[PDB]
């Protein structure tokens, strides 16, 4: 699962999706560009997505990922500099304990702070 | 040992997952209509017949406490900061 924390990160910290092999909970379609529109491949979730708060860290993972996308593509910039916020994320190097218990959804509310954050000054100054 | 990983989930996780009915704290999702989704219950019992002899009564009630505790504040109060 090293290469899935990866990519997980990536989408969590940066918005990016690189998922050559169709993997990742979800992806662009659309391969002028700008009104993307997201999906979730189910099939491929981490969490069954059943529950109440399963759907919460679902969906908090996409609008992370989505709000991350935008700030990106804003300011025309392939990536977003670690010092734009004070809220910093440390990459997923054990998915066993990351997948433990609550630790998933801490981890998922510290990048959707630090997401909202800087969407936020994004918007409301630049 | 493996008893001690039971005790050891119980207490940092309130996880009562593949105890087979080896535990003293057995989750009780068995309602009669009061309380069906769990607003007054945390349906967890605590059968004092199932305690080894080599854990106090009082203890075991502690650790009854803490995972009914733990729980408590994961899932109704929110506190999942302080919880991890």
């Amino acid at each position: 699962s090293q290469d899935y924390c990866t990519m997980l990160y990536e989408w969590l910290t940066q918005g990016i999706l690189n998922d050559p092999y169709q993997e990742f909970m979800t992806y662009d379609d659309l391969e002028r560009a700008w009104d993307t529109q997201y999906f979730i491949r189910k099939d491929v979730l981490l969490r069954d997505c059943d529950s109440e708060e399963d759907k919460n860290l679902l969906f908090k993972m996409l609008r992370t990922g989505i709000l991350l996308k935008v700030v990106r593509a804003s300011l025309q910039i392939p990536t977003i500099p670690s010092n734009s916020s004070d809220i910093t994320i440390q990459e997923i190097n054990d998915f066993a304990d990351l997948m433990e218990g609550s630790n998933l959804e801490l981890y998922v509310d510290k990048c959707y702070s630090r997401a909202n954050e800087i969407f936020l000054k994004l918007f409301f100054q630049g | 040992s493996l008893y001690y990983e039971y005790l050891m989930n119980w207490l940092t996780k309130g996880l009562l997952r593949a105890t087979y009915g080896e535990f003293f704290i057995a989750e009780n999702t068995d309602t009669n209509g009061t309380d069906d989704d769990f607003i007054y219950h945390i349906p967890i019992e605590f059968n004092q017949e199932r305690v080894p002899a080599f854990i106090p009564k009082e203890l075991a009630y502690k650790i009854f406490m803490i995972g009914k505790s733990y729980i408590f504040l994961e899932k109704y109060c929110k506190e999942v900061q302080w919880t991890n």
